[PDB]
């Protein structure tokens, strides 16, 4: 029964993403992920393009952090462009491990 | 067991750097610094602003109230 | 001992003396502050 | 043309680390003395007559 | 000699006059209703503070 | 206002600052009220966003003004001269300067809000009748 | 290899954890507290060994001894005040260290965070014992009240407090014990610090962004050795600024009074580094409840790794947690204030709320905020 | 639970970072302690080492320290046959041992002034405002004779006889001995016995401050030069794609 709420929920989301340093940094939500064992395997599964891209964006990022400068207003990450490119990969990895765990019950 | 040749894989990234003796330690430091320092501080102040305000307000109230109870007692009972 | 000695080595020794010579001067300066010889102070 | 002060300094004293350190040793000496002298004086100025150095007169040799 | 004068002066300022009224009533309230647990000490504690802040700054230029 | 008026002097800075916060909040609700009245926000959530804006801003201005004023009173311990409010006056604009994210409006607000406050204190000292 | 000094000696290779090691590029100034933390341990150590070159550990003398160290001994005055002030630094620095891994997800390094925690609580014991060595009013009574706080344990407690003290009170017995333990804890601590560094050298240092920097790694020697030296420069500045211009300022306690066991400063309290714990302890009516709660304040730290809810080990990109993070530090500041406060209504009621707000922020608020943020990002 | 009044930041030559002690003050004060205070309060960690610290010569203080050993001498310390001469002897204990000391003052125990300044909360200000602070008991108040009322004592009562009163003593030079003028001098000598090293230390601090600025600035420059390369480098991605 979410009509007004969905739009309202969507509105809240843009502000957090815009508000977040990640949008300012230019590294997409997916590059901000805590690199753990599942993320790690999803990462490894990335295409050269996808994958090399993450390396540059984090490269450019950690470079800005080091210098304390923000990227120009023109070049920022816009919420409407949520590449959840990790998501796909990341999902399965978890999917596969959940299964494995479950198969080990008895 | 090697930390430099084994960190990660990076393709297609070019980096350009200059030698210490060719540049200045600070290039337009006053101009660059005021903006970045000012811009960063405002965001930082806002996020950490809430913690600071509460502490100051509570400290003032506590000192006053503790002092206040101690300050007058004779007038109340006679 | 014998192996270390050589006809060829002399340039290094000469170079070492200056760096060594420069190094030697520093100790005198370093020692002197701690030593505080009145004569050293007089110098 | 001449070398900037620094370039002169450089080529005389800082190419060879032997000379560089020599310098520093020398410098550390010379520096200590002037600092003290200057630093001391500054401090004594700020407490004129408050310190024994100033006051020894009163009871000294009659 | 020195101390004693400057103290007085200090209690001659409009804020010392003003807050000495609490001491005056104190003292009388307490002396008349002597059995009460009322402390005149606590009343004095405000006067003294204001007298002494003053004293300090002036009293110092008077000594050796 | 009668509540805020019994400062006394500047003692207990919080007690005062709460009152100034109250006045700032009141004026914020009024300004928000006419603003909503004369600039039909469209989509009511935006309207409460607006009123939240003004209310919080004016309340903030009142708070910071009040406490800087009383603190200056309890620190300089002058404490009665008009300049004692003026800092807070100057401070108030900066608060207003912060929310507007502009040096300009903050700068002007500093000066004029300062002079206004100074005139207010001067007026309490002189019994100026306004009405 | 031939004549590569570094790897020649095996021993010298071990030291190339300073010079050659992969170091993240981006890296707040906050990190300089690790290094600084170790400068503080070394400082304390040299100072301690020179103080303990002219100190005695007896009721009669101790006071005098310290008093003699500060008067007739040559440059023992600064050595001692450097010592005292140092430890303040040592703590100021430690709490920056913990804040940085509370913020940036450095605590992700479970192993390294549990050694940290051990480190922090070892350094706590050393500072607790060293403050009593002088044997001044504050010291005397502080060690009675704390130690006796242990007698809250129901079955043992009582016997145990008397074992620790080596008697029924705090006389000589106890004061020599503290001298011995104070001297040997920092040497045991040094091995733990090196065990700490060991683990941490297996995964490298985290960053502001919270993301792996293996794609951008810098030689420690070129860059970080200067940064560290510079950070020392400032560190010493603060130490000497303190120790040269305001010796006592940060050493709240004015009690330079030889301990008289019947006498009491109605205002009994640990130094600034312990206040938090103190305040949290007084909030509970019951003695035992307080001691457990005291422990948990500090011991609560190891639980944070489990508490982590978000997908971004970096707080950097998370508002709401940044907001509660800061509050908790300001709550912490609030609690330190209560520590030097008369234990009366005004402060009581405040402290109590503060104590719940601390545990909330750590145990319930943040965790939730973590989830929320994840759901806003659609994670 | 009685409000305690607190000391002014009384105008002191030394209040300031670079400000130092005024020995003439020290000197004067010393005599105040010695004549006004030696009688009940001790100073154990103070030896007869004013020499340079108080501008008393070594002959001057030797002499000064000789008579104190002739009258109070090591016969109170346990040197049966000791008289004038020695300089390593510390200021003479008013009484054989503390228990006595309370009897002479009826239960109270005259605190060693060595460290009073740094011991008791509030420094020289408190000490000055105590001595100089003595006002009339407050309407409706009772006072046992020993319990003189003092505006600045925690428990609002102290066992202290006329600490200092006008014309208590006389100084060599001629400094006008006012209750307060004397207390200004007494406090100062106390400040010094509390922190003799600190007065010397303050000068080092001034040097340290000068040293720190040159050093702090220099360190930053070195850091920038070393850290300059990291900031300077350009990073870009160029795939054939
Ligand atoms: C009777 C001899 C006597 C002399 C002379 C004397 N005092 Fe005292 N003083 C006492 C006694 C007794 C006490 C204890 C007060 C109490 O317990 O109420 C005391 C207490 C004090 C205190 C109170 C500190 C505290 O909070 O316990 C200070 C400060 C002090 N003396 C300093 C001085 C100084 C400085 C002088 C010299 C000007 C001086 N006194 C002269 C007897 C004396
Ligand atoms: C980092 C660990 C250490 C900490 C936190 C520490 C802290 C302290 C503190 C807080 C005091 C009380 C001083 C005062 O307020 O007067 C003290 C005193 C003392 N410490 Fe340490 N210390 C440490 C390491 C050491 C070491 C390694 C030694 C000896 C090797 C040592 C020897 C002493 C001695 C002998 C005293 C008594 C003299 C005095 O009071 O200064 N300490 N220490
Ligand atoms: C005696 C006290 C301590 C010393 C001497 C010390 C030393 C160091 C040093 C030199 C480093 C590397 C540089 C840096 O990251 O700052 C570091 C990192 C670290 N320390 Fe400490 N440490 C101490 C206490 C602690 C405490 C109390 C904790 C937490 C409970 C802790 C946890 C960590 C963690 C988690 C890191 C890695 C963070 C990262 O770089 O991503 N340490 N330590």
């Amino acid at each position: 029964a979410v009509s007004a709420s969905s739009r309202w929920l969507e509105g809240i989301r843009k502000w957090y993403y815009n508000a977040a340093g990640f949008n300012k940094l230019g590294l997409m939500r997916d590059d901000t992920i805590h690199e753990n064992d599942d993320v790690k395997e999803a990462i490894r599964r990335l295409p050269e393009n996808l994958y090399d891209d993450r390396v540059f964006r984090i490269k450019r990022a950690l470079d800005l952090s080091m210098r304390q400068q923000i990227l120009p207003k023109e070049q920022w990450t816009k919420y409407e462009e949520d590449k959840s490119y990790l998501e796909p990969y990341l999902k399965e990895v978890i999917r596969e491990r959940k299964e494995r765990e479950e198969w080990a019950k008895k | 067991g090697r930390q430099f040749g084994h960190l990660t894989r990076v393709r297609h990234v070019i980096t350009y750097s200059l030698s210490p003796f060719e540049q200045r330690a600070f290039p337009h430091y006053f101009s660059k610094g005021i903006p970045n320092v000012l811009r960063r501080t405002r965001a930082c102040i806002l996020r950490v602003a809430p913690p600071f305000v509460a502490f100051y307000l509570v400290y003032t109230w506590g000192t006053q109230e503790f002092e206040k109870s101690k300050r007058k007692n004779p007038a109340a009972y006679e | 001992l014998t192996r270390f000695l050589g006809p060829r080595y002399r340039q290094l020794a000469r170079n070492w003396v200056p760096t060594a010579s420069l190094w030697g001067a520093v100790g005198a300066v370093g020692l002197v502050w701690a030593t505080d010889w009145r004569l050293i102070l007089d110098w | 043309v001449a070398p900037t002060l620094t370039a002169r300094l450089y080529s005389l004293l800082f190419r060879r680390t032997s000379t560089f350190a020599l310098t520093i040793v020398v410098g550390a000496l010379f520096f200590e003395r002037a600092f003290d002298q200057g630093a001391d004086a500054i401090y004594e100025h700020i407490n004129e007559g408050k310190l024994w150095k100033h006051i020894k007169h009163k009871y000294e040799n009659k | 000699d020195p101390l004693t004068t400057v103290r007085e002066q200090c209690e001659q300022l409009e804020k010392c006059v003003k807050a000495r009224e609490r001491l005056e009533l104190c003292d009388e309230r307490v002396s008349s209703r002597s059995q009460t647990e009322e402390d005149c000490t606590e009343e004095l504690l405000d006067f003294l503070h204001a007298r002494d802040h003053c004293v300090a700054h002036k009293l110092f230029n008077s000594l050796k | 206002l009668h509540k805020y008026s019994d400062i006394p002097e500047g003692t207990e800075c919080h007690r005062k600052a709460y009152a100034s916060t109250s006045i700032g909040g009141a004026t914020g609700l009024i300004v928000s009220a006419y603003s909503i009245a004369l600039k039909p926000p469209a989509s009511f959530l935006e309207g409460v966003a607006r009123t939240g804006r003004y209310t919080f801003t004016s309340a903030a201005i009142g708070a910071i003004f009040g406490l800087t004023s009383c603190i200056s009173a309890q620190v300089r311990e002058k404490p009665d001269d008009p300049l004692n409010y003026f800092i807070g006056g100057c401070a108030g604009g900066l608060t207003l300067g912060a929310r507007t994210r502009s040096y300009g409006i903050g700068a002007a607000a500093c000066a004029y809000m300062g002079l206004t406050a100074a005139l207010v204190k001067m007026g309490q000292l002189e019994g100026w009748q306004v009405f | 290899m031939t004549n590569i000094r570094k790897s020649h000696p095996l021993m010298k290779i071990v030291n190339n954890a300073f010079i050659d090691l992969p170091a993240p590029s981006n890296i707040s100034s906050w990190w300089n507290f690790g290094s600084l933390l170790g400068i503080c341990l070394i400082l304390q150590i040299l100072t301690g060994l020179f103080l303990a070159m002219h100190y005695t550990s007896d009721t009669t003398t101790a006071f005098s001894s310290v008093t003699h160290i500060c008067r007739d001994v040559n440059y023992g005055w600064i050595i001692r005040y450097m010592h005292a002030n140092g430890a303040s630094m040592f703590f100021i620095c430690l709490y920056m260290h913990v804040g940085r891994g509370l913020y940036y997800g450095s605590y992700t390094f479970l192993e390294t965070w549990n050694i940290g925690v051990i480190l922090l609580l070892t350094v706590m014991a050393t500072a607790f014992m060293g403050y009593v060595l002088p044997w001044g009013q504050m010291s005397f009574w502080g060690a009675t009240v704390i130690t006796n706080l242990l007698s809250a344990i129901p079955y043992i407690g009582t016997n145990l407090v008397e074992w620790i003290w080596g008697g029924f009170s705090v006389d000589k017995a106890t004061l020599t014990r503290f001298f011995a333990f104070h001297f040997i804890l920092p040497f045991i601590i040094m091995a733990i610090a090196m065990v700490h560094l060991l683990f941490l050298h297996e995964t490298g240092s985290n960053n502001p962004t919270g993301i792996s920097s293996d794609v951008d790694k810098i030689p420690f020697h070129p860059y970080y050795t200067i940064k560290d030296i510079l950070g020392a420069l400032l560190l010493i500045l603060a130490l000497m600024l303190l120790v040269l211009f305001a010796p006592d300022l940060l050493g709240d306690p004015d009690n330079y009074t030889p301990a008289n066991p019947l006498n009491t400063p109605p205002h009994i309290k640990p130094e600034w580094y312990f206040l938090f714990a103190y305040a949290i302890l007084r909030s509970i009516p019951n003695k035992l409840g307080g001691v457990l709660a005291l422990a948990f304040s500090i011991l609560i730290l190891a639980l944070i790794p489990l508490l982590h809810t978000s997908k971004q080990r970096s707080m950097m990109f998370r508002p709401l947690s940044q907001c509660l993070f800061w509050a908790l530090v300001a709550d912490l500041l609030t609690l330190t204030w209560i520590g030097g406060q008369p234990v009366e209504h005004p402060y009581i009621t405040i402290g109590q709320l503060a104590s719940v707000l601390y545990f909330l922020l750590i145990l319930v608020l943040m965790p939730t905020a973590g989830t929320i943020e994840n759901k806003l990002l659609k994670w | 639970s009685d409000l305690e009044l607190h000391p002014p930041s009384y105008p002191w030559s030394h209040r300031g970072l670079l400000s130092s002690l005024d020995h003439t003050s020290i000197r004067r004060g010393f005599q105040v302690y010695k004549q006004v205070c030696s009688s009940c309060h001790s100073m154990d960690y103070v030896a007869y080492r004013h020499l340079v610290g108080v501008c008393y010569t070594e002959d001057e203080a030797k002499a000064l320290a000789e008579e104190v050993e002739v009258q109070d001498g090591p016969n109170e310390d346990g040197e049966m046959f000791m008289r004038p001469g020695k300089l390593s002897d510390y200021f003479p204990k008013p009484y054989p041992n503390p228990e006595a000391a309370r009897a002479a003052n009826n239960g109270a125990l005259p605190p060693d002034l060595s460290y009073i300044v740094r011991a008791r909360h509030g420094g020289e200000d408190y000490v000055f405002s105590l001595l100089t602070g003595y006002c009339e008991p407050p309407t409706g108040v009772s006072l046992r004779e020993g319990l003189y009322f003092n505006p600045y004592f925690p428990g609002q009562a102290i066992g202290m006889a006329p600490p200092i009163y006008n014309e208590v003593l006389e100084f060599d030079d001629g400094t006008p001995a006012t209750m307060s003028q004397v207390a200004k001098d007494v406090c100062t000598f106390l400040r010094w016995a509390a922190e003799p090293e600190h007065d010397h230390r303050k000068r080092m601090g001034l040097k340290m401050l000068l040293m720190m600025g040159l050093l702090l600035p220099l360190v930053y420059a070195m850091k920038r030069h070393k850290w300059s390369v990291l900031k300077s480098r350009k990073l870009a991605y160029r795939p054939p794609k």
